[PDB]
C-alpha cells in the first residue's frame, strides 16, 4: 500500500517536483490538493503515494531534504509548491560544497535525526508501508552523501521494508565539477548494499538524447528533466493504477532482481505511433536512459509497461516477436524473464507510450566509465584532502572502488553463464 | 477371527494418529527452523548497520582529533 | 448431509470461486440475495443441492465456502459486488499485505499471522455439517498466496480434520498471463509439501484454457475473466454429482476409487466438450457421439500434454443434460475401433459413465453457447506428467545458478527445501514412468 518518498538535494528536490506535478495530474489532483479528475481508476490506488487530509484533501506523501536552504524556497515557489506539507521541509544553512564526506558523515549527520522524525511520523500513519523512494544525485555532496546516509538510518529502523532509488549519475558532458566521480563511487558502495532497486539514470543518456535525438544544441536542466519525469510516470504506473503486474515495490523486487546486488536497472521511454514501433523504439539503445548498450550485454529480466488504447494481442505478439529475433540477450537460464503490463490511461500528451525497466548487465559500462573518472583522479590522490579533511581514510576510497569493480566483475559473470 | 478384526480396526486408528502427529511435528519443526532463520537474517542486516554507525563515529573523531 | 466445503485462496482461487458460486447459483434458481423459492424446506434440509449451500431460518442459502487472501483487493470485490449478499463477512478473510510472489512469505512470514484464524472460520462452517465429506480447495500454483499459504493450510487441515478427504483445483502457469518469474519455484515448492495431504487434484494449465478461448471461442486476448467462465463449467461438471439427484448419476468419489490407484498418482486429466460459440452452435446440435469424440482430442483438454503417447489408468465420462446410456455405448464403440487409447495392463479397460440430466447452464454475457449437452472426461493417464517435465525444467534452469532464491532464504527458508522438493518431483515423474511399463 503506502510509499514515503524522500527527495535530497537540488538535482533530488528538481526531478522530484517535477515527478510530483506529472503524476498529480495524471491523477487529477490540482496544486491546491483538490481532485478534479473525470474518472475512478484516479483515485482507486491514490493513497500509495497521496494521504488525505481534512476537506478531501490529497497530500503528497513526500518529504524535502537538503543542506542548502534556498531549494525549499524555489520548490515552494513551483506550480504545485503549495501542495507539499510545511513541516516536511528540512533543510540546514551550511550547503555541502559537492563534498559526499560532508553529506554522510559531518554536515548530514547534523540534520539526519530531524529527515527521520519526519520519516517516522508519515510511516507510523500508513496502513501497511511497502517502503521508500529517494530521488536523489550521485555526483553532489547532499543527494549523494546524505542521501545514502538516510538509506542506511531507514534500514535500520524498517530492516524488511523496500527501500528504490532514482538516482542521477554523473557525466562530464553535464556537470564539469571534478570531484564527482568520487562522490558516485562512494555512493554505488552504499547502494549496492542498502537499496533493492535502483533507477540508474544517467546525465550522459539524458544529455545525448536531447542532443542527438531531440536536437536540442544547448540541453538545460530543465530538457534533461522532461525526460527523467517522463520516464518516473512509466516506471510508476503499476504502482499508481490498478492491474497485474508488478503492482508493488517487493513484486517488483521479485521479478527484477535475480542476485541481490545486481539491482540496477536501465529504464528507457518511446516515443521519445504503432504498437511494433513502440516495441522497437522501446528496446532500442537510443531511448535508454542509462549510456549502455544492451547489445553489449545480456539482458537477466524486463519489465515493459504500455500506456494508452492499442490491441494487448498486437502488444503480446510483438513483445513475443522482440524475444524471438533478439533470443541471443535474454539469458536463457532465466525462463519467461520478459513481463507486459498495458494501462489504458496514457500519460499526458500522448495517445501511446512504452516505458521499459532493464536488468542488464550491459549496465557494467555505466560502471567502468565511472570507475575510469575515478583512478585518473585517485592514482595520484587529487582532490583528496576535500575528504579526509572531514576524516576520512584512503582506505575507504580503496573499498569503495573495489566493490564497484566487484559489482561489475558480477555483472560478466551472468553475462557469460551458460544454461548447459 | 473377532480378534482380528480388533487388531485391523486398531491398525488403522494407530496409522492415522502417527500420520496426524507426524504432521503436526514436521510442521512445527518447520515453522521454528524458518523464525530462526528470518531472525539470523535480519540480525545479520542490522549488526552490519550498526557497524557502519560504529565507523561513522570513528570519522568524526579523526576530524576532531585532527584539530 | 454429505456437506462438501470450498476454500478459495489467493487472487486466482478466489477469483475462480467468484465465477463457479454464480454459475452454481443460476445451476441451482438460487438468487444474489440467497433466497430460492423452489426450496420449499425453510431453514435446512438434505436435497443435493446441500452439500455446497446451508440455510438460514430466513431461507438464504449460503455457500459452504471461506474466502481468504494475503491482500484485500480481489476479496473486496466480491464484498461490494454482486453476491455480496450470499456471503457472511466472516467466510471472506484478508490480510493487510501480500506474499509477493514468494512461497516462503505464504507459508512462513504472512501466512502465519493469519492461519488460525482461517481455520476457526473453516471450523464454524464443519460444526454446521452433519456429515461433512470433505474439502475443495482452489489456488494458483504460481501466486506466493496460493502456493505457499495453500501448503500451509493443507497441512493444518490433514492435523485437524486427519484424513478426511482434500481435493484440489490448482491453476497451473503459462507465460501468457503469469505475473512473476519464479512461478515455477512455487509450483515445485507447493506440489511437494501438499502431495501427501492432497487425495486428488484438478490440475488446470492456463495456456490450455487460454488456447480454447482463442480457438474454440474466437476471443482474440482472453482474460482472466474468459478464462475462468469457462474453468468453472469444467468444474460444475465434476461437482454435478454432489449437487444434483438422479438415478445415473455417479458420485465423484466413485470416480475417484478408478482415478487414484496409488496415493501419490492422483492427478486427473480433464477434457470437456463442447466448447462453442453462440454463432456456430446456432442451427448445429452436437450429439452425444460428437462430444464424446472431442473428449480424445488433445486441443480440448485441461492440460497440455499427449495422452497419444501414454498410457491410460482410467477413463471416465461425465455428462450432463439430454445423453442416455444407449447413446453413449454407441460412441464409446466407435471411438474404441478408431483412436490411441492404451491402457496399462494391469488395469480393466472399461470407461466408467455417470449422467446427471440437468442441462449445463451459463453465465449472462459469457462467450459459451448454451448446450443440450456436455460431457467431462476424468482420465488418468501417464501422459499428465509432461506437464510435471516441463515445470521441473524452468526451475533448473534458474535454480542451478541460485537465481531469486535469496528472496526466499531472506524469508527463512533453505536452499535444502527447495532440493527435497525437486527431488520429489524427480521420483514423482518416475512413478508415472514405472506405472505405465508392462508387468513382467
Ligand atoms: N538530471 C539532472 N541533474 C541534475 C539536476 N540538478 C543537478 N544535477 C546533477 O547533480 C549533480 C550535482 O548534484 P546536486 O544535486 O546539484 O548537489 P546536491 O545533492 O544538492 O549537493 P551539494 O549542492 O553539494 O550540497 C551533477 O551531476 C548535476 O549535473 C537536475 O535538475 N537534473
Ligand atoms: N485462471 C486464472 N488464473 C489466474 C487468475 N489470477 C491469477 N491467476 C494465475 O495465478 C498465478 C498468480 O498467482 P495469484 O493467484 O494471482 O497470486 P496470489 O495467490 O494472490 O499470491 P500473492 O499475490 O503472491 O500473495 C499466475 O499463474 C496467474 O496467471 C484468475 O483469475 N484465473
Ligand atoms: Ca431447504
Ligand atoms: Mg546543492
Ligand atoms: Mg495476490
Amino acid at each position: 500500500r503506502e510509499i514515503v518518498h524522500i527527495q535530497a538535494g537540488q538535482c533530488g528536490n528538481q526531478i522530484g517536483a517535477k515527478f510530483w506535478e506529472v503524476i498529480s495530474d495524471e491523477h487529477g489532483i490540482d496544486p491546491t490538493g483538490s481532485y478534479h479528475g473525470d474518472s475512478d481508476l484516479q483515485l482507486e490506488r491514490i493513497n500509495v503515494y497521496y494521504n488525505e487530509a481534512a476537506g478531501n484533501k490529497y497530500v503528497p506523501r513526500a518529504i524535502l531534504v537538503d543542506l542548502e536552504p534556498g531549494t525549499m524556497d524555489s520548490v515552494r515557489s513551483g506550480p504545485f509548491g503549495q501542495i507539499f506539507r510545511p513541516d516536511n521541509f528540512v533543510f540546514g544553512q551550511s550547503g555541502a560544497g559537492n563534498n559526499w564526506a560532508k553529506g554522510h558523515y559531518t554536515e548530514g549527520a547534523e540534520l539526519v535525526d530531524s529527515v527521520l522524525d519526519v520519516v517516522r511520523k508519515e510511516s507510523e500513519s500508513c496502513d501497511c508501508l511497502q517502503g521508500f523512494q529517494l530521488t536523489h544525485s550521485l555526483g553532489g555532496g547532499t543527494g549523494s552523501g546524505m542521501g545514502t546516509l538516510l538509506i542506511s538510518k531507514i534500514r535500520e529502523e524498517y530492516p524488511d521494508r523496500i527501500m528504490n532509488t532514482f538516482s542521477v549519475v554523473p557525466s562530464p558532458k553535464v556537470s564539469d565539477t571534478v570531484v564527482e566521480p568520487y562522490n558516485a563511487t562512494l555512493s554505488v558502495h552504499q547502494l549496492v548494499e542498502n537499496t533493492d532497486e535502483t533507477y540508474c539514470i544517467d546525465n550522459e543518456a539524458l544529455y545525448d538524447i536531447c542532443f542527438r535525438t531531440l536536437k536540442l544544441t544547448t540541453p538545460t536542466y530543465g530538457d534533461l528533466n522532461h525526460l527523467v519525469s517522463a520516464t518516473m510516470s512509466g516506471v510508476t504506473t503499476c504502482l499508481r493504477f490498478p492491474g497485474q503486474l508488478n503492482a508493488d515495490l517487493r513484486k517488483l523486487a521479485v521479478n527484477m532482481v535475480p542476485f541481490p546486488r545486481l539491482h540496477f536497472f536501465m529504464p528507457g521511454f518511446a516515443p521519445l505511433l504503432t504498437v511494433p514501433e513502440l516495441t522497437q523504439q522501446m528496446f532500442d539503445a537510443k531511448n535508454m536512459m542509462a549510456a549502455c548498450d544492451p547489445r553489449h550485454g545480456r539482458y537477466l529480466t524486463v519489465a515493459a509497461v504500455f500506456r494508452g488504447r492499442m490491441s494487448m494481442k498486437e502488444v503480446d505478439e510483438q513483445m513475443l516477436n522482440v524475444q524471438n529475433k533478439n533470443s541471443s540477450y535474454f539469458v536463457e537460464w532465466i525462463p519467461n524473464n520478459v513481463k507486459t503490463a498495458v494501462c489504458d490511461i496514457p500519460p499526458r500528451g500522448l495517445k501511446m507510450s512504452a516505458t521499459f525497466i532493464g536488468n542488464s548487465t550491459a549496465i557494467q559500462e555505466l560502471f567502468k566509465r565511472i570507475s575510469e573518472q575515478f583512478t585518473a583522479m585517485f592514482r595520484r590522490k587529487a582532490f583528496l584532502h576535500w575528504y579526509t579533511g572531514e576524516g576520512m581514510d584512503e582506505m575507504e576510497f580503496t573499498e569503495a572502488e573495489s566493490n564497484m569493480n566487484d559489482l561489475v566483475s558480477e555483472y560478466q559473470q551472468y553475462q557469460d553463464a551458460t544454461a548447459d | 477371527k473377532r480378534e482380528h478384526e480388533r487388531e485391523v480396526i486398531q491398525k488403522a486408528i494407530e496409522e492415522n494418529n502417527n500420520f496426524i502427529k507426524m504432521a503436526k511435528e514436521k510442521l512445527a519443526q518447520k515453522m521454528e527452523s524458518n523464525k530462526e532463520n528470518r531472525e539470523a537474517h535480519l540480525a545479520a542486516m542490522l549488526e552490519r548497520l550498526q557497524e557502519k554507525d560504529k565507523h561513522a563515529e570513528e570519522v568524526r573523531k579523526n576530524k576532531e582529533l585532527k584539530e | 448431509m454429505r456437506e462438501c466445503i470450498s476454500i478459495h485462496v489467493g487472487q486466482a482461487g478466489v477469483q475462480i470461486g467468484n465465477a463457479c458460486w454464480e454459475l452454481y447459483c443460476l445451476e441451482h434458481g438460487i438468487q444474489p440475495d440467497g433466497q430460492m423459492p423452489s426450496d420449499k424446506t425453510i431453514g435446512g434440509g438434505d436435497d443435493s443441492f446441500n452439500t455446497f449451500f446451508s440455510e438460514t431460518g430466513a431461507g438464504k442459502h449460503v455457500p459452504r465456502a471461506v474466502f481468504v487472501d494475503l491482500e484485500p483487493t480481489v476479496i473486496d470485490e466480491v464484498r461490494t459486488g454482486t453476491y455480496r449478499q450470499l456471503f457472511h463477512p466472516e467466510q471472506l478473510i484478508t490480510g493487510k499485505e501480500d506474499a509477493a510472489n514468494n512461497y516462503a512469505r505464504g507459508h512462513y512470514t504472512i501466512g502465519k499471522e493469519i492461519i488460525d484464524l482461517v481455520l476457526d472460520r473453516i471450523r464454524k462452517l464443519a460444526d454446521q455439517c452433519t456429515g461433512l465429506q470433505g474439502f475443495l480447495v482452489f489456488h494458483s500454483f504460481g501466486g506466493g498466496t496460493g502456493s505457499g499459504f495453500t501448503s500451509l493450510l493443507m497441512e493444518r487441515l490433514s492435523v485437524d480434520y486427519g484424513k478426511k478427504s482434500k481435493l484440489e483445483f490448482s491453476i497451473y502457469p503459462a507465460p501468457q498471463v503469469s505475473t512473476a518469474v519464479v512461478e515455477p519455484y512455487n509450483s515445485i515448492l507447493t506440489t511437494h509439501t501438499t502431495l501427501e495431504h492432497s487425495d486428488c487434484a484438478f490440475m488446470v494449465d492456463n495456456e490450455a484454457i487460454y488456447d480454447i478461448c482463442r480457438r474454440n471461442l474466437d476471443i482474440e486476448r482472453p482474460t482472466y475473466t474468459n478464462l475462468n467462465r469457462l474453468i468453472s463449467q469444467i468444474v460444475s461438471s465434476i461437482t454435478a454429482s454432489l449437487r444434483f439427484d438422479g438415478a445415473l448419476n455417479v458420485d465423484l468419489t466413485e470416480f475417484q476409487t478408478n482415478l487414484v490407484p496409488y496415493p501419490r498418482i492422483h492427478f486427473p486429466l480433464a477434457t470437456y466438450a463442447p466448447v462453442i460459440s453462440a454463432e456456430k452452435a446456432y442451427h448445429e446440435q452436437l450429439s452425444v457421439a460428437e462430444i464424446t469424440n472431442a473428449c480424445f482430442e488433445p486441443a480440448n483438454q485441461m492440460v497440455k500434454c499427449d495422452p497419444r503417447h501414454g498410457k491410460y489408468m482410467a477413463c471416465c465420462l461425465l455428462y450432463r443434460g439430454d445423453v442416455v446410456p444407449k447413446d453413449v455405448n454407441a460412441a464409446i464403440a466407435t471411438i474404441k475401433t478408431k483412436r490411441s487409447i492404451q491402457f496399462v495392463d494391469w488395469c480393466p479397460t472399461g470407461f466408467k459413465v455417470g449422467i446427471n440430466y440437468q442441462p449445463p447452464t451459463v453465465v449472462p454475457g459469457g462467450d459459451l453457447a448454451k448446450v443440450q449437452r456436455a460431457v467431462c472426461m476424468l482420465s488418468n493417464t501417464t501422459a499428465i506428467a509432461e506437464a510435471w517435465a516441463r515445470l521441473d525444467h524452468k526451475f533448473d534452469l534458474m535454480y542451478a545458478k541460485r537465481a531469486f532464491v535469496h528472496w526466499y532464504v531472506g524469508e527463512g527458508m533453505e536452499e535444502g527445501e527447495f532440493s527435497e522438493a525437486r527431488e520429489d518431483m524427480a521420483a514423482l515423474e518416475k512413478d508415472y514412468e514405472e506405472v505405465g511399463v508392462d508387468s513382467v
